[PDB]
RNA sequence: UUUCAAUGGCCCGUCUUGAAACACGGACCAAGGAGUCUAGCAUCUAUGCGAGUGUUUGGGUGAUGAAAACCCAUCCGCGAAGUGGGAACGCCCUUGUGGCGUGCACCAUC
RNA sequence: UUGAGAAGCUCAGACGAGUAGGCAGGCGUGGAGGUUUGUGACGAAGCCUUGGGCGUGAGCCUGGGUCGAACAGCCUCUAGU
């Protein structure tokens, strides 16, 4: 149960703050978890996805996949993974987008603010 | 009354003085798997009842 | 090592013999009343 | 105790409460009906349902 | 509302009812006749009689109230205003928390209308009084 | 013991059949100046309690049992001894996965199901 | 011996209590009245809580072969106290609990024959009985005392002879034996009470004296 | 269910009118569409307490929603200000029959 | 003899038009508290049907088809029923 006072647990309020919220809350709300290895070694359960991520796909018909971010589509909230396509009519392959949540991040693109996060968010390497 | 356990029929009875302990509310016996056995079990261990 | 048949149970059958005596009693002598009134 | 007190004795957190009391003592109607105070001066009991 | 069940929805009140109906057809008691049908009445039919009344009532004219009990149905309410209560023993529906101790605190007893039918199943050696409907 | 029914044909509201804005459903005839209402030659019955059936056999089946809505096992359970008089019918929203266990135990129990093929097949 | 070990809830624990007891009743000091009515307030609960027939047979046999181990002096306020206490209770009780509490009525009623003829042996029973007559008359048998329930009384009356033959199979002295019931009968403020327990009562009058 | 045969069967609602005649409303279907909320008063019933009764203007309090529940200081409102018949009961005793008493509520008589 | 939902069971007789109006018991709808250790992607609700059944009736249960994510029985509360 919620106790503040500051925090809505109506629907419509939920709703329209996930469905209506900008690209820079979107980053926090496409999180996706970390492998068992990098999350006792990184002392960290799950991060926010980026590019150049690599992934594993975890449920869904493309369940056990595996490849790099080639792009995160926040609009729709979505992840485009690469060599994860669906062919068309016309034999060209269209990217399918894969929820940040049904991924696991096996190995971090890291970077000097991913290594400051790292060590932010309780972590270590 | 009389209920079935994994093929065996047991008596189950409860008197008043157990009536505020749920766990020792109910005792059980086993009846013969003989009718007329049965039978006889259920008259001697509910004696004297209405 | 016996159940001594409940008090209940006595003082009800003590009552029953009672009632049953006297049932038998109004019937036998229904029985000649009636015998004699249908000849009349 | 001291929340409800006692249906003779005032609650001690409630300012002149006493307990409700009861319509019946005894609120078992069968063992006033089946006593042997009662059932030793009821007249014969008429059978259950007559026959036509 | 008075004529075959009461219109109560009290559970203890139904309880009463149900053990005057055997005491009426079970007896050949005008007394648990009266007694029943005094039992469906409404509240307005049932008016209070005072503990002084009671006291008044019995011990009237000869008096020479022996030890009769006295029964209402209905509740006795307390009269502040006599100030010596006799030994009196009264059967009713409900008493107050004054008229109760003011009873039992001056000597006798109170019962409810099955402590009664227990004591007087024909209700023999009974008092049956009524409050005055005047109001 | 045999199931008489003093009527089999439904009783329709008038005029019903002329205007599909009047349903079917029976409603009582206000019209005072109404032939129905007043009960002339050649209108239409009306419900009255003459028609009620015996209490004995009010509820029973042609076959002689009361129906009895089961949702699960644990309902059919309930007519361990009244199944000379009950006949269980599983209702319209379980699924087939209840609908097969509840008949198994339906049959050991010795339970008649008045719907206890449906939304399945046979594999002998 | 304490009265709150004899109510307890597992049935170990009351009979535990019920042997400690045992000692406590035969101790050559005078207890008062409110000490063994507190006394019966336990010793009704331990009998209000037996479950199983068999148990509560024995348990009113134990209670009534109590008795006798209570010292002679206080004696009779130990059967006294029993029939106040089983009378302030009786119809609180429920229709379930009325057979264990009969049995337990009809032991202590065959108890106070016993006790009579074990003092007849040294004392002289005219004596003995007038003693115990005053403690019928004082207690159940009272004729001021209306709120005593006629269940008791009718029990009483139904089983006296047939456990006063009990206690002497060979034959019955003469004694005021029915004592208690006549005097009920000619002076109770009960109608009912007095129109059905010569009814109940079967007093022989072979051995009492005509008058 | 459809259809046939035999027998029967004037269009519904409103108003009118003994009655109808009437005059009105009705192309069809779907959805919406009319005794509601609140303040006061009186009767009745139920419930609580009862010569009392009513916590919620407010204060205290309430960590798990704290607009709830729980508690009540001072006021105040409304209330308070003999003879007959007879219910019921006991006692009889020719026992039923009736009589002898005790007499509620209420109605008649002072 | 088991027939004590004593609010049950049971026996007997008479009776049955009905406007205004009086009275009683029921059917259905939206939401609320409780409950069914309730139903549901192995198909909820809805709709369709010369399928079947129950009730004097309001109505209710069900098969088949269609369908795709919620919903109901019981006690009580409530009303833009």
């Amino acid at each position: 149960m919620k106790f503040s006072r500051d925090v809505t647990s109506s629907r419509r309020k939920q709703r329209k703050a996930h469905f209506g919220a900008p690209s820079s809350v979107r980053r926090v709300l496409m999180s996706a978890p970390l492998s068992k290895e990098l999350r006792e070694q990184y002392k960290i359960r799950s991060l926010p996805v980026r590019r150049d991520d690599q992934i594993t796909v975890i449920r869904g018909s493309n369940k056990g996949r595996e490849g790099k971010i080639t792009s995160v589509y926040r609009k729709k909230f979505l992840l485009l993974i690469e060599r994860v396509t669906r062919e068309k009519a016309n034999g060209a392959s269209a990217p399918v987008g894969i929820d940040a949540s049904k991924v696991v991040i096996t190995k971090l693109h890291l970077d000097k603010d991913r290594k400051d996060l790292i060590v932010r968010k309780g972590g270590k390497v | 009354t009389v209920r079935e356990d994994n093929g065996k029929l047991y008596l189950y009875m409860k008197t008043i003085e157990r009536a505020h302990f749920p766990s020792k509310l109910w005792q059980r016996i086993k009846l013969s798997k003989n009718y007329a056995k049965a039978l006889e079990q259920i008259d001697q261990q509910l004696l004297y009842w209405p | 090592a016996s159940i001594f048949a409940p008090e209940s149970l006595l003082k009800k059958t003590k009552a029953q013999k009672q009632s049953r005596e006297q049932i038998v009693a109004a019937a036998a002598e229904k029985k000649s009343a009636r015998q004699k009134k249908r000849e009349l | 105790d001291s929340v409800f007190g006692s249906t003779t004795e005032v609650a001690q957190l409630k300012k002149n409460y006493f307990l409700p009391e009861n319509i019946i003592s005894n609120a078992d109607v069968t063992r006033l009906i089946n006593s042997d105070e009662i059932q030793s001066i009821v007249k014969a009991a008429g059978p259950s349902r007559v026959k036509r | 509302s008075q004529r075959s069940k009461p219109a109560s929805e009290n559970v203890y009140l139904k309880l009463l009812v149900k053990l005057y109906r055997f005491l009426a057809r079970r007896t050949d008691s005008r007394f648990n006749k009266a007694i029943l049908k005094r039992l469906f009445q409404s509240k307005t039919n049932r008016p209070p009689i005072s503990i002084s009344k009671i006291a008044a009532l019995t011990s009237r004219k000869s008096a020479s109230s022996q030890n009769k009990t006295t029964v209402v149905v209905g509740t006795v309410t307390d009269d502040e205003r006599m100030l010596t209560v006799p030994k009196l023993s009264i059967a009713a529906l409900r008493f107050t928390k004054s008229a109760r101790a003011r009873i039992l605190k001056a000597g006798g007893e109170v019962l409810t209308l099955d402590q009664l039918a227990l004591r007087a199943p024909t209700g023999s050696n009974t008092v049956l009084v009524r409050g005055k409907k005047h109001a | 013991v045999n199931i008489i029914k003093k009527r089999t044909k439904p009783f329709k509201r008038h005029q019903s059949d002329r205007f599909k804005r009047v349903g079917e459903s029976w409603r009582k005839p206000r019209g005072i100046d109404s032939c129905v209402r007043r009960r002339f030659r050649g209108t239409i019955s009306m419900p009255k309690i003459g028609y009620g059936n015996n209490k004995k056999t009010r509820y029973c089946m042609p076959n002689g049992l009361k129906a009895f809505l089961v949702r699960n096992v644990s309902d059919v359970e309930l007519l361990l001894m009244h199944n000379k008089t009950y006949a269980a019918e599983i209702a319209g929203n379980v699924s087939a996965r209840k609908r097969v266990e509840i008949v198994e135990k339906a049959r050991a129990l010795g339970v008649k199901v008045t719907n206890a093929g449906a939304k399945v097949r046979s594999q002998e | 011996p304490f009265i709150k070990k004899l109510a307890a809830n597992d049935r170990k624990t009351r009979d535990k209590a019920l042997e400690s007891l045992q000692r406590f009743l035969s101790q050559k000091k005078k207890f008062e009245r409110l000490d063994f009515l507190k006394l019966w307030k336990g010793l009704f609960y331990c009998m209000w809580m037996a479950d199983k027939p068999l148990y509560q047979q024995k348990l009113s046999d134990n209670l009534a072969a109590l008795v006798p181990i209570v010292w002679i002096d206080n004696r009779i306020l130990f059967q006294s106290t029993f029939w106040e206490t089983m009378g302030r209770e009786w119809t609180g009780i429920d229709i379930l609990r009325t057979d264990k509490f009969y049995l337990l009525m009809r032991r202590f009623c065959a108890a106070a024959f016993r006790d009579i003829q074990t003092r007849s042996k040294t004392a002289l029973l005219d004596k003995v009985v007038a003693e115990y007559n005053q403690m019928w008359m004082d207690g159940p048998f009272n004729t001021e005392n209306l709120a005593f329930p006629n269940g008791i009384l009718f029990h009483l009356a139904d089983i006296w002879t047939e456990e006063l033959r009990k206690v002497y199979p060979e034959d019955v002295p003469k004694a005021d034996w029915y004592l208690p019931f006549d005097s009920t009968i000619k002076s109770s403020h009960n109608v009912v009470l007095r129109k059905t327990l010569p009814k109940r009562l079967d007093r022989v009058s072979e051995y009492t004296k005509d008058s």
